[PDB]
């Protein structure tokens, strides 16, 4: 049904990519509404701590309001795969930005932030090296963020989810792992490179007219000496970025694309389990 | 040991007059002179306290709200946090006295971020308008370090717009534009006919019209197609969530339109698609009336101007022009206090600078010989002169580079400049010094 | 649009190891050098910069606890309030580092008054012991204003007694007398065999002994008659409520005694009456043992000395003598640091003071003519001289009265005294200056 | 039964005067233990807000822990007259410190802080004037705090009740009138002079060695001028007095001995009722 706090993208469920944001606090969406693309930048505020989802049944998942609202907004149904993989029988390799990439003929490749079909790319006259399926590095193929694994059809309307939280202790022992545990009900979502995390800088410089963004304190220490008359601003939370800084962090973002390894089924027991 | 006879009547009498005194310090009605509610005055005083060192430094809102209790506030730091959050932003305030960095909300979503993330500082608006703070009335309660009220040049209560509910009393004031308020105050200063100030809500692109003494706030709409209309603005008190849930969602469930979100950086906006169920008459005026009725682009607000005068007594006003006429009369006295204290300070500074300059004129040629003496001997030897005696301690405890020729001319010119400033202050009145200070507001 | 491949292992290793860092930054284990838990260090830093202006001024404990968030404390204002209330009293501390005014509890009732009523300030004990606060290590976290640990002259951790519970660790240190700790540190500085400092509980009138490495705290009682006893003291860990409830109330319920309260200003006190049902042995030693068993005047406490050394690492000491030796070795380095920077400061002060003396002499006698010149020309003509190289701003920044003969002689004597101080600082080692500073503590 | 928080004077229930103090909070009674006379200075700490007893049914008056503990410590049974007045038919009048005092032959008169029987005072050869019973001013007689009204036998073990509460809003809209509302169940106490209040100073001077006490701001403002080098300590609560000041305040107390006018049926309903 219709969700109240569901500032929504225009191309929701129209076979085009979206970037539905999952931001803590109803205040942080105040920026998103004014900075959205108005085409693919849906959002849904969520305030609090989502309950531990690794000890309770699927049936009573919908009892929680926020979790059910996320399910309805993103369109996934619990217990079923979020996509339908299309079968393939070809494999190719190529070099991009000095890095070897293993791809399939029915896969999707992102170049400068735009996903292009492999069939279209092969028509652009760029060197593709065909290899046997038995020689395909499965781990390297699954660890590539510029390759999408042959989506055929999808009942899922918001193509990507861009989790975005605070950086202080209200971000560490916080929503971020609980939302990840909830999304873990769908292994295919992560390997597809869909569930993501936006990196809010921790320290922002104020040199000249522009600024410099430091996603870690260690990076700030390492590049401090090359900073002319820099001013220091600790971003210990989402509600500490001005509108312009949020606009830059949204339209030109850095994604912590979370991938789940074969050991995921243990780390969720050791943490929050 | 001493035994009194206080009885029980005085027990209940003192139980009141203290709870009543407790509420009086916490009346939600804004003070007429400065427009500050009691909680807002403490937040502003704390922000000024944190800003003595660096005026442009941004301090945490939690830090600002945690220091009001030492200043005399009794109602916790939550109220100070909320007051600062509502003060710092620009969508809620035509003339915001706190400059904020962080998420202080917008018209679409009016909720600010957590107080520990968002920083706040006193804006250049405050320093351009809030003058003569050192001259403000000292509070009757000695525990109240913030003054009785601040001394803004123009009636900020009409600048930002105030709403409040008290025990048996209520206030509601519409935010009047800055330039119109400045013009009205200047007309009051010169004693001319005072115009009714124009109400202009902040971050509002719609229409405001006054009818039968009530201000009708109207949104603006343009028809994109026969069944599609593009609302460009909505009444002020709607934010996106409540507007949608109170108008768009119930009637969408009722099934006459399929609206969509079009809110952007340019304030509000909603593109609407009309269904066949909804009925649109061909008459332009009737269609306009029904649109502004069901979709709620029209709203009526009535001012109930209750303010607290310079005597701390609760007052009610029929119209804003009387409020401005009283405000200028009250502020004229404080500008006069500034005038008088400035006369005294300028006179003392002129005498001190003249004596300091004359020290050089005596020293350089042949008169005063500091070159070998006893300190107390020198003080006594120069204190016999009447013009030297008054400021001898400052006059002697004076730096070496002052005997150079350039510093000699500098001190002479500074003394002459202080004299011109003195005769300027002596030849000025309230009208000129208030009109001149009523020209930096922008 | 940069995409990383951080996987889930890294995000789960950063979601953890940040909670670990958060709990490390505030741990109940006390530092070895200054003996402060993090909350106590923040409270002390707050009371210090609150006492920067007026040293003797008491501050409301609410302000002291509320100011810690600016400093860097993360666990709110309740923990700071409790730490300050526990640190300001004299019934709990052998060496109180905060002076108190208000109700800070006593041995009889250990609850202090509400934090909005009680006032606290840094005592003369802190300023007497905690020296070289400037030279304390700067914290790794730039957010934390207070230094990594303060620098007491004597190991304050051994004085007041520190207890705590940590994740996987537990500390407990008994209170040592200031005289015994000072003597032990004086022995350790000179390299002698350090005598084990005697534990002396504050405001405690009883008896303390060591048995097989366990400390037994003996209370004192006196028999006034055959069937009535006057308890004069009880072990440290009891207050009136807990002692009565856990000893006399169940024993009254059993019917053995009928106790009477006599506790007053002189600490504890209880007059006890013995009933016929209770049996008292005729033998003095057996009866004494029975009393000390049932009436609970015997308590045994053991020391678990786990403290953070100067490297931020946990270290467990078998006995306090090793703690004293390690602390002396660490504090010797900071005394050497003080020697070095003090040599630097007195050298600079000597050069600058010699420059002032020469300036005054040249001005008064015949050499430097400031009687008509330009400031830049004067600076360049007195700066070409090698002696007045980098002091021209201070050298020309002298005052008028310096030219007189008396202040000329005073500045010459000051320069000579600065030379003497420089020579003394250059010709001393750590032992002598640590010994000299280990003589003002009382 | 025994009450844990019952610091109890030795002369409790031994036909001698006591001054049971009802001090708010277990903290501020810490001084009382070290300041008591150990004979007649009982105490009982109370933390919180006593439930309104006006119109409040007797069933849960004892179910409420604090109220039942108060009747336990004071020795009163609700619904029964606390006192027992002895009959008399003689009246006297005399001057005390320049004030005319109306007394009965069976009354008790307090002189220099000690209560002396009228019969014993008549043997001291000081002037007594006999007047008719119809000529006695009942209003003045009931308003005399140096006179006790014909005590025969008392079921209470504590003679007096002195209330000790804070001076700021933590006592204004708090225990101070609620306790009187509870004590009104035995109206004889107030007219006898039993219920009292220890006047905590609000502002204290620090001139020279000794110190001046100002019970309310008006006296402080009036006598500020005659204070050579005076200092201010706002006592906005009981836990703001040092040990010595509390000792002086307890040993040399000043009582606002409350009394019931004929309208006491009404002011308990106008407020808190």
């Amino acid at each position: 049904a219709k969700v109240h706090k569901h500032i929504k993208a225009n191309l929701c469920g129209k076979d085009a990519d979206t970037t539905l944001f999952l931001t803590e606090g109803d205040s942080a969406i105040g920026y998103l509404i004014d900075v959205r693309d108005k085409e693919l930048h849906g959002g849904y505020p969520l305030r609090g701590k989502v309950l531990n989802s690794w000890g309770m049944s699927y049936a009573d998942m919908l009892k929680n309001k926020e979790l059910f609202d996320i399910c309805a907004i993103t369109g996934l149904v619990l217990g079923e795969k979020a996509f339908e993989e299309k079968e393939d029988g070809e494999w190719f390799t190529f070099e991009l930005n000095g890095d070897t990439i293993i791809v399939n003929e029915n896969d999707e490749v992102q170049i400068n932030g735009k996903w292009i079909t492999v069939g279209e790319l092969r028509k652009n006259l760029m060197k593709f090296v065909k290899i046997d399926s038995s020689s395909v590095d499965m781990k390297k193929y699954k660890l590539q963020n510029n390759v999408r694994r042959s989506i055929k059809s999808s009942s899922m309307n918001y193509a990507n989810v861009a989790i975005m939280t605070d950086a202080d202790h209200d971000g560490l022992g916080s929503i971020y792992p609980s939302l990840l545990g909830f999304f873990s009900n769908w292994p295919e979502l992560f390997e597809q490179g869909r569930i993501r995390f936006v990196k809010t800088p921790v320290i922002i410089a104020q040199v000249g007219k522009k600024q410099e963004w430091f996603y870690t304190v260690a990076e700030y220490e390492s590049a401090k000496d090359a900073l002319p008359k820099h001013s220091i601003r600790y971003i210990k939370g989402l509600g500490s970025l001005e509108k312009s800084e949020y606009r830059e962090m949204i339209q030109n973002p850095v994604y912590d694309v979370v991938k789940l390894p074969e050991n995921w089924k243990e780390l969720f027991e050791m943490l929050m389990g | 040991m001493q035994l009194n006879n206080r009885d029980l009547k005085s027990i209940i009498d003192n139980e009141a007059l203290a709870y009543a005194m407790y509420t009086v310090e916490n009346r939600a009605i804004p003070n007429m002179i400065d427009g500050f509610k009691p909680v807002q005055r403490f937040v502003i005083a704390r922000a000024l306290d944190l800003a003595r060192g660096n005026k442009d430094k941004f301090h945490k809102l939690a830090s600002i709200a945690g220091g009001v209790a030492d200043l005399g506030y009794h109602h916790g730091e939550n109220s100070a946090q909320d007051a600062g959050a509502l003060m710092a932003n620009t969508w809620n305030n035509n003339f915001p006295l706190l400059d904020g960095q962080g998420n202080f909300g917008s018209r679409t979503v009016q909720k600010a971020a957590a107080s520990r993330y968002i920083f706040a500082r006193v804006s250049k608006n405050f320093y351009n308008v809030y003058k003569d703070t050192e001259y403000a009335p000292v509070h009757q309660d000695k525990e109240h370090i913030p003054p009785a009220f601040y001394l803004p040049i123009i009636p900020t209560v009409l600048l930002n717009g105030v709403s409040g509910i008290a025990t048996g009393y209520a206030t509601y004031i519409l935010p009047h534009s800055v330039s119109s308020v400045k013009k009205a105050v200047l007309q009051a200063l010169q004693g001319k006919k005072v115009t009714k100030p124009k109400v202009e809500f902040p971050e509002f692109r719609g229409e405001v019209v006054e009818i039968d003494g009530q201000y009708e706030i109207r949104g603006t709409y343009k028809f994109t197609s026969r069944t599609q209309m593009h609302i460009t603005e909505i009444p002020y008190k709607y934010d996106r969530e409540t507007y949608v849930s109170k108008i768009l969602d119930p009637l969408e469930n009722k099934g006459f339109i399929t609206w969509d979100d079009a809110c952007g950086e340019h304030g509000f906006g909603f593109k609407v698609k009309f269904r066949k169920e909804y009925s649109l008459s061909d008459n332009e005026e009737e269609r306009h009336a029904k649109i502004m009725k069901d979709f709620g682009l029209i709203e009526r607000r009535s001012q109930n101007i209750t303010v607290i005068n310079e005597k701390g007594k609760l007052q009610v006003y029929d119209n804003v022009v009387d409020l401005i006429k009283d405000f200028v009369e009250v502020r004229k006295t404080y500008v006069q206090k500034r005038i008088d204290n400035k006369i005294k300070e300028t006179e003392s500074a002129f005498r001190l600078a003249f004596a300091k300059a004359h020290f050089i004129k005596k020293v350089i040629s042949g008169e005063i010989v500091v070159q070998g003496k006893t300190r107390k001997e020198l003080t006594e030897e120069l204190s016999k002169i009447d013009m030297y005696s008054s400021y001898v301690d400052k006059l002697v405890g004076m730096n070496i580079f002052h005997m150079t020729s350039d510093e000699a001319k500098k001190l002479a010119e500074e003394a002459k400049a202080k004299k011109e400033e003195n005769e300027y202050w002596k030849t000025t009145d309230v009208v000129t010094e208030y009109t001149k200070d009523l020209e930096e507001i922008k």
